[PDB]
């Protein structure tokens, strides 16, 4: 009656659950709990990024007290350097003997990729908590649902009233502060922006993609320029976004638990293939199909004439019912252990006449509880190869 | 185009600069290579030379060069500047101090044309590749493979996607510009700045100090020439120093910025991907660096980690609830299992 | 080493502490708190105030049902009444001869007074907590202190490294939630966020103090027209910020734990007087004064030149001093029950030195702490008193 | 004031609206009160009408009166107007829509100005409440006590730093615009507006509007007689609806802010400090009710809580960081504990 039905949050099953009641007839659903939704609050820490050492220009003071002072994008690495004598097309614009120095200036910047496609960390918040659930029905046909599991809707929405959560995926299995960059999701925790650690993630933290405060060191070290002639050497480490797909630490699309891949997201790992949404439907008695105007199946045997088997959809079995009653019958293997063709199809009493389903199986032997009444569906049929394919359509595997 | 941005155009005058490397001594040379980014991944570097080549500072072709000889410019052909990286670069269009070019990649860039008394050519380091971005990493330029997404540049130069610092300049020698005051060294402007200015004898340094000029140093090659370029400012690099007692805001954009769609891309040579009873048989063959990486799906998780450049038949275990299988920055494929060897009896015979 | 301080935390009173340190010569403090703030990472849910039932302008669509456009302040009571037969000058403003329809809308808005003398919630987390303590060392010199958690945030503040335990203000007086009104800080629940309703304080969440969007139910009741005749009846109850106040909780600027008053703050705990700050400091040499001063101090007797039985620094003794070497001694009760005003007393072998002093009784014998080396300045004096005046030169008090 | 805040007065005209407590069968009262604000802290009170009295809609004075009377104003005399609340006021400046007014607070606010052969009023519900900030709480003050920080009106009409969601001057009727196409009835702009419009036949009927009029049905009372105008702002209020053809959601702003100045405040005398070792004696004999309320200092919290309206000895134990003592809503006094009454040893709180 009430369909309680949790089953793994794996985005692209539609496992085809079942409404066990004796009042009204058994009704199917599909409740498949597509794409893993996570959401919670969260607050841009700061981007990271290749740096690019877009120079501020150097402030030199030659000589006497030296200033290498503050201009507009504050964090300026300065080093002075001797043995220079300088030329750039004329002559020493740094030339006394009470220094003879030549003070090069040199902050990491950001790159034009931080603007587009970037690193980007995020200290997150605790915040709300979010899934996502279709329910279709054995009258019903579809309806693939966004749906809160905080204190904002955790009710209805679509066919029947739906509760919802909590997640197993209620925060992403990837870390509290998350960094991520493309697809590829980075796990990674420091406290909250500042001032950050050089030669790891955070070596470039910049608010965002242009900014005037950021922290500039990627382990950006200035050297003396040879011949005595100046230029700005450049010292630097790989950063938080060269580090995260070439000198790659962890990518959470391939390595974050359940069955996750990722894309840009506050911390939000989808496509998890587990993640269980608990849904829990309080249907009202209406949206059945009566008992009587379905069979009260009897006579319950299944077999064949012919047949050929689909463990994707398309999977057959004749059945030879000849039931009490006669009508349209919703079918489903009990509660998300099958997947269904169809939502409802029709059976009646005498004769054979087969339905549609698609179990975890090579022959179909799936319990079918078909609006009353659960068999195990057999007939010869012929063995699918239907499993190169994507996440299943064999809903939690529980066949052959 | 021509005109996409006179944000750049108008307001930078190109300036000679010292090329970091050169080998001629170690030459001044007006293509001083700061800013290379080969940071689109579709066979095409940004490069930037400091010298401001497009329009010369006017409102006419991309088809000049204006660099400074002296404290003059001097506008000619485009094509007598020659990026390199590898191979030659071909141009795709300049703007501002910055060129995009069609290079095979290149831990280096090395652009040279003969100027002054020598061959004056300039290179410069940094680490570039066409990678994907994601699980792979590529060298050359596009020319195979599959499309898949990463960077690639724009063939717009009027981008405000990201702006580098141009406010206020300062100096690059050009002692050209340093005339004699009668016997002693007097700084001048390259066509308007306010240029600071000391000598190795004292001389005010701090404030504006284009009113001031050191009246005690004859020497011209211990003084500070200088462009404060505060009306066609100029990009700050690192071979061009600033001043210190002056402000100026001036800002300016770059206009090429390694966007990400589908960039003309490369995935390493199709693989094998059958799957048999529980297991995916996977024949595989890659050119470039392909992190082939999984997510076995299902109240599983089991991940495998291992970076294929070399052909290899490696296996990963389909659970019944599914295994994933990411063959690079090419899209994670999916696999359920149950089998896929065929037959497993769970039927009633009768055919 | 370290800084000592075992003596309690006050406001007002210039109260005072002693720096047992053996390397170099102790240092005395003046340990004036009177500025303590506690700001964490933190998130404004809302600001809340009463509300202003500032009556919006109904899309009235008039008879034949009338629709409620969505205007851009969420939430909104608005209510369909028929029955109606307009005027506003003239006749009907809606289409029906008589059968009309008065879509009465009202919805809360933000209050004039919300700008200014208003109520501010908060979700008080932890990641930036303080514990300030200011000692002006007097001796030495000024320090004003704090304790960062993140730790891309310096926490180096003042001369060095200062531990404060029980902290001057790293706690928060306040709960989790918090409401404000003005000077009267009540450390008392509100809901969340976008889900307020009345019966709180917190019921108006509007997420500015003028705003444009808010949560809007404050109890505001749209009743059926008078007379049968169109215009908007707003029956308006009660809010956050007009009751607790009164129905109130507890008024953390006259009651708050640690000693602090509170009021509109981003989170802050000022004017503390936790029960004692022991004050810990990992500092150089140059916040002690130095061993050649005197290495140890051998040899001193103290007795009065006519005291205070009072906390009023007017107690005087003189001390025949004595030392391994001559030189500065700051001084100060090492229980701080009698407070001393001298930052630095003189040594030198055999001689004598007065110091200035507060005690609190006509027998000071309170030890002093003359750079390692205590002693009681005990004697009869003459009493006078004044026990009214602010809180204790003489803390850890708890005597005559 | 007089000066710039033609903002409002120009872009706006009064608006003839209705009110329950009028006519003969309920009055058109253009003086229609809506948003009643005694919520402040203070003592002067801001009522609503829908007339904009003030400035005529011209330059100078405030005490002028221009209520709707028609499509047209009615710019006489402000000495026919009864500002009242609950008690009858004293006008203190009108700026917009919006009359400030000195009177005590109250549940209701009842405006009128004589016209016809009835006394012509408009009155209204809102729920009021001023109060002194702090542990002291009233409705408003008695008469006594110091004055201490809460807000407040200015005397002044420009108090700017609130705003409400201005529309327009809105839908009301004005049948005085509402001229006949030869039998049917057709609407008219006020000001120019797009004048927003249906009848039981045909035309749009959401308020999507550009210029609405129905022509089509003989009746003036079976068609809505509306009006979005489309350059003018005035005060959203529920007896002036808006559309949404060409309706504004432009805030603008309200004058009369509740602002921060020495608002009449509360405290009652005789705190009667008086301290023996450890305890603050306290005879207390206020003139009103006195919240009192303390704090033996420490980690501890020690809360008190008394209203005090009648004379009373209360005790306060002072500790080893003091205690403080709030004798009302004025700011906390402050204690060192210890014994007053001579001769003791000292030195420890041992002794």
């Amino acid at each position: 009656y009430e369909h309680t039905a949790v089953m793994p949050n794996k985005v692209g099953i539609p496992y085809k659950a079942l409404v066990e009641r004796p009042g009204y007839a058994p009704v199917h659903l599909q409740i498949q709990l597509v794409n893993t939704r996570i959401i919670p609050s969260t607050n841009l820490e700061y981007i990271t990024c290749k740096y690019k050492t877009k120079v501020p220009s150097p402030v030199v003071k030659c000589c006497g007290a030296t200033q290498c002072t503050s201009k507009p994008h504050p964090d300026y690495q300065c080093q002075v350097f001797t043995g220079v004598y300088p030329f750039m097309w004329g002559g020493a614009y740094c030339f006394c003997d009470t220094e003879n120095t030549q003070m090069s200036e040199a902050y990491v910047e950001r790159s034009e990729e931080c603007s587009i496609d970037h690193a980007k960390a995020y200290k997150v918040h605790t915040g709300t908590v979010q899934a996502m659930v279709n329910i279709t029905y054995g009258s019903v046909s579809w309806r693939s649902a966004d749906v809160y599991v905080n204190g904002e809707t955790p009710a209805k929405i679509g066919d029947a009233k739906l509760i919802i959560g909590p997640l197993s995926s209620a925060w992403s299995p990837f870390d509290n502060k998350v960094v991520v960059y493309g697809h590829e999701v980075y796990n990674y925790d420091f406290p909250e922006y500042g001032t950050g650690k050089a030669g790891s993630f955070g070596d470039l933290q910049s608010r965002t993609s242009t900014s005037n405060d950021l922290y500039a060191n990627t382990n950006l070290k200035l050297q003396r320029p040879q011949a005595g002639i100046v230029h700005t050497p450049f010292t630097q480490a790989p950063s938080g976004f060269e580090r995260w797909k070439r000198d790659k630490g962890a990518p959470l699309n391939d390595v974050a638990p359940f069955g996750c891949s990722i894309a840009l997201e506050p911390l939000r790992a989808e496509n998890c293939a587990v993640g269980s949404i608990p849904i829990s439907i309080d249907i009202p008695d209406a949206a059945f199909t009566r008992i009587s105007e379905t069979p009260t199946v009897s006579d319950l045997e299944c077999k064949i004439t012919e047949c050929t088997y689909a463990s994707d959809f398309g999977g057959i079995a004749t059945v030879a019912y000849k039931s009490s009653k006669a009508g349209n019958c919703p079918i489903h293997s009990p509660s998300g252990v099958a997947v269904i063709k169809e939502n409802d199809v029709t059976l009646a009493e005498s004769g054979s006449f087969t339905f549609h389903f698609s179990t975890a199986n090579i022959h179909p032997a799936f319990k079918l509880q078909v609006c009353t009444s659960a068999v195990t569906c057999k007939g010869d049929c012929k063995p699918p190869k239907d499993h190169i394919v994507d996440y299943p359509a064999q809903h939690t595997e529980s066949f052959t | 185009d021509l005109d996409t941005h006179f944000t750049q155009y108008k307001l930078a005058r190109p300036y000679i600069a010292d090329c970091p490397n050169c080998g001629h001594s170690r030459c001044d040379s007006p293509i001083a290579i700061e800013e290379v980014r080969g940071d689109a991944h579709a066979g095409v570097i940004r490069i930037q030379t400091s010298a401001m080549f497009g329009l010369k500072t006017d409102g006419v072709d991309l088809a000049y060069m204006s660099f400074m000889n002296g404290k003059t410019q001097k506008s000619i052909k485009i094509d007598n500047l020659h990026v390199r990286t590898s191979a030659p670069c071909s141009l795709v269009s300049h703007h501002g101090y910055y060129i995009l070019a069609q290079c095979p990649p290149g831990d280096t860039v090395t652009v040279g044309f003969h100027d002054g008394p020598n061959r004056h050519t300039c290179t410069v380091a940094h680490k570039v590749e066409f990678r994907p971005v994601g699980r792979e990493k590529y060298r050359h330029p596009p020319e195979h493979g599959v499309e898949l997404p990463c960077n690639r540049y724009t063939h717009k130069r009027a981008d405000q996607g990201h702006y580098v610092e141009m406010h206020q300049p300062g100096l690059v020698a050009d002692h050209s510009l340093l005339s004699i005051h009668s016997a002693k060294v007097k700084i001048t402007v390259p066509s308007g700045a306010q240029v600071k200015y000391y000598c190795k004898c004292p001389d005010v340094r701090e404030g504006i100090t284009s009113s001031d000029h050191t009246t005690t140093c004859t020497d011209v090659k211990q003084c500070r020439a200088y462009l404060i370029d505060n009306k066609k400012w100029v990009y700050n690099s690192g071979r061009l120093p600033r001043g210190e007692g002056d402000t100026f805001k001036g800002k300016l954009h770059v206009p090429f910025v390694p966007v990400k769609a589908k960039c003309i891309a490369t995935l390493a040579p199709e693989p094998l991907v059958e799957h048999k009873h529980r297991t995916l048989i996977l024949h595989l063959h890659p050119d470039h660096p392909t992190l082939l990486t999984t997510r076995s799906l299902g109240s599983d998780a089991n991940p495998t980690r291992q970076w294929i450049e070399r052909p290899t038949t490696v296996n990963f275990t389909v659970t019944g609830e599914g295994l994933e299988y990411t063959w690079g920055n090419h899209p994670p494929k999916r696999v359920w299992a149950q089998e896929s060897g065929e037959g497993n009896p769970h039927g009633w015979p009768h055919e």
